[PDB]
């Protein structure tokens, strides 16, 4: 660092970033009377003489459910229509077969989500024991036409869609949107379209290969599941405990007692499973009030970044912002960020100001570099030169206030246009 | 039922992780006989507002429905599985629509008044995420 | 500690920690907004300020209009932090009740 | 208000505030049959009569230790590389020692 | 058993809420500090720098 | 059909091309789908004078 010293970046990458979003987990539920009992005719008396907890524990089961079902709906919710892919592909150089869907398939999955549904994904005996899983309102097949439409809408049409009309506009220009947004001025990309084209296409097969080559990168997803599914192993296994009581079948010591001492007996073993699917109950809704902390996080993002462009940093992956792809997944989403990030750096020294007629002068959008020779305006995040016109500056004040201030100067666009 | 668990000698009965007893062998003839508890799924009601009605459909959990028969009646050759389960009292409709009603797997029901066919019928079909629409 | 419940110990000593704090303020200072983007950039300080101000909305000129005022206030607002601690202990209330 | 008056601010201000946040908890952990049985014999057997539960609470309780891990090096090691200070501070008027 | 395990529930609520404090945190960080945001009132009172 | 017009991404608002709202950045065959006509100039008139 040094009063002088400045390094725009001359060389810039697109680069894919992928990201995970545990947006549902399994929809859950337990027979309230069902698991605690085989439906035997004394549970029955014993658990209702009981209290109210079981009807409890299956309103705060079904609202875990529909509340999972919300997620998944408002998720992805931000589609009034679902919009289509337009038959060919004419995106400037950008090969998108990898990530639209296409009717290689039946559904119309895609052919990256196909890593994952085969890479993140002995119920028959929960099944018997009341501990029972209801299926997911939004099937994998319209999950995916969801987000087929997401990524059609914002191939097609960039944010209209996501504020009102879808409105044609061709994918060379919503670029030219985006990096007039992140400072970057559409010449640059209107200069390099082939060679971007070339960055994008290469970064999306590479992302291919490293998710086809190893399935460790898709982490939480797998650790959501295997919470879930260990849970729910923990609260079959549990009924195998005695807690004191004879034997953890209520059928078998229904036959060594009569209904007297088999009442306390029962009574020990009920309040043991009864205790023990209270805890289930509990972790499991806190669970899902994670869950539905990263659905919301996933919402806003699904509407940030990829209906817009997240001005802001590290919202959308690491780096300048341009848009993301969602992606289905078993009980998730994925996000491919496409992020702009600067890699070839050039020192060059630096000067905030300009003395040019005895008053100062100021970059009005870039800043001011050389190499010792010339001077030159530059756009803040691209090695640009410019020469220093008054088009580029704003006079301001005078020579005294400014610290640091060099001497040069800027030339007027007028001078052979005044001479006739 | 019938099992081809190979059984050892003298052990009686064959459990899971649920302490239960999964299989077991006949004692007059050494038979290894599978237990498997018939399925109970769970009843769900689908109705309109009763404002509107009183003629509701059952939705059973994943069963299969011949175990289906305190069921009044079960509509004749109406009666439309979905992946989620059988559901008795509703019309399989091919006429997408957005849908009020969850039913689960893609299918969702709905209310409909009809001028001549069932002008109180209540509909599950295959829901329509929206009206499709590609831009040129 | 005699009753089992004994206090893990936390994974990042307080010396990491404060190492990697004083790294997000090194890359703030001198590399600008860029580091947690791309590679850090030597850069100004003053003019880095200056696009921070170009950001909130007033134009960069404004910031060497007034320089030396601007760190004047800025280094006695540092001033009355300092104070501002060690006077009333409430001050910090988070961590404590947590 | 007036349907043609504005305001204007001509002198401005720089107010450094501080914003605490919590990241970590104290990162804690209990025995699961220290605590309950004081480690005898009979008791012991009384305690694995009850059903998983000695895995059930320290294994919860070792997730909450591996969040807090995960807070601890989310909310600072966003850092790519750990940066020196330069070795002079010529800032223009900011003096940063605190 | 019941004491430690309302103590063990307890624990993991508060655990979710430091967690959701975290994360809190870590957008200011990343927006606070590795950037500018903008949005008023989010890293503290007035505009930010 | 006749006369290109610069108008912001979200209203619809007419503009002849004036060079005071474009700006030039090198030569015409890097671009793609570039069209030609002549960019507006409003120092023509008072450089009559």
């Amino acid at each position: 660092y040094s009063n002088n010293s400045i390094a725009i970046p001359t060389n810039f990458t697109i680069s894919v970033t992928t990201e995970i979003l545990p947006v549902s987990m399994t929809k859950t539920s337990v027979d309230c009377t069902m698991y605690i009992c085989g439906d035997s005719t004394e549970c029955s008396n014993l658990l209702l003489q009981y209290g109210s907890f079981c009807t409890q524990l299956n309103r705060a089961l079904t609202g875990i459910a529909v509340e999972q079902d919300k997620n998944t709906q408002e998720v992805f919710a931000q589609v009034k229509q679902i919009y289509k892919t337009p038959p060919i592909k004419d995106f400037g150089g950008f090969n998108f077969s990898q990530i639209l869907p296409d009717p290689s398939k039946p559904s119309k999955r895609s052919f990256i989500e196909d890593l994952l549904f085969n890479k993140v994904t002995l119920i028959c005996a929960q099944k018997f024991n009341g501990l029972t899983v209801l299926p997911p309102l939004l099937t994998d097949e319209m999950i995916a036409q969801y987000t087929s439409a997401l990524l059609a809408g914002t191939i097609t049409s960039g944010w209209t869609f996501g504020a009102g009309a879808a409105l044609q506009i061709p994918f060379a220009m919503q670029m030219a949107y985006r990096f007039n947004g992140i400072g970057v001025t559409q010449n640059v990309l209107y200069e390099n379209q082939k060679l971007i084209a070339n960055q994008f296409n290469s970064a999306i097969g590479k992302i291919q290969d490293s998710l086809s080559s190893t399935a460790s990168a898709l982490g939480k997803l797998q650790d959501v599941v295997n919470q879930n599914a260990q849970a729910l192993n923990t609260l079959v296994k549990q009924l195998s405990s005695n807690f004191g009581a004879i034997s953890s079948v209520l059928n078998d010591i229904l036959s060594r007692l009569d209904p007297p001492e088999a009442e306390v007996q029962i009574d020990r073993l009920i309040t043991g499973r009864l205790q023990s699917l209270q805890t289930y109950v509990t972790q499991q809704l806190i669970r899902a009030a994670e869950i539905r902390a990263s659905a919301n996080l996933a919402a806003t993002k699904m509407s940030e970044c990829v209906l817009g462009q997240s001005k802001r940093v590290d919202f959308c992956g690491k780096g300048y912002h341009l848009m993301s792809f969602p992606q289905s997944a078993p009980h998730g989403v994925v996000f491919l960020h496409v992020t702009y990030v600067p890699a070839q750096e050039k020192n060059f020294t630096t000067a905030p100001a300009i003395c040019h007629d005895g008053k100062a002068h100021f970059p009005r959008e870039g800043v001011f570099v050389s190499n010792g020779t010339h001077w030159f305006v530059t756009q803040r995040n691209f090695y640009e030169p410019q020469i220093i016109t008054t088009d580029n500056t704003f006079v301001s004040g005078n020579c005294d206030v400014v610290i640091g201030i060099v001497n040069n100067t800027v030339y007027d666009p007028l001078q052979p246009e005044l001479d006739s | 039922t019938e099992s081809n668990k190979k059984f050892l000698p003298f052990q009686q009965f064959g459990r899971d992780i649920a302490d239960t007893t999964d299989a077991v062998r006949d004692p007059q003839t050494l038979e290894i006989l599978d237990i498997t508890p018939c399925s109970f799924g769970g009843v769900s009601v689908i109705t309109p507002g009763t404002n509107t009605s009183n003629q509701v459909a059952v939705l059973y959990q994943d069963v299969n429905c011949t175990e289906v028969p305190w069921r009044v009646y079960s509509t004749g050759s109406n009666v439309f599985q979905t992946r989620a389960g059988c559901l008795i009292g509703a019309e399989h409709v091919n006429n997408s629509y957005e849908c009020d009603i969850p039913i689960g797997a893609g299918i969702c029901a709905s209310y409909q008044t009809q001028t001549s066919v069932a002008s109180q019928s209540i509909i599950a079909y295959t829901m329509s995420l929206g009206a499709e629409n590609s831009v040129a």
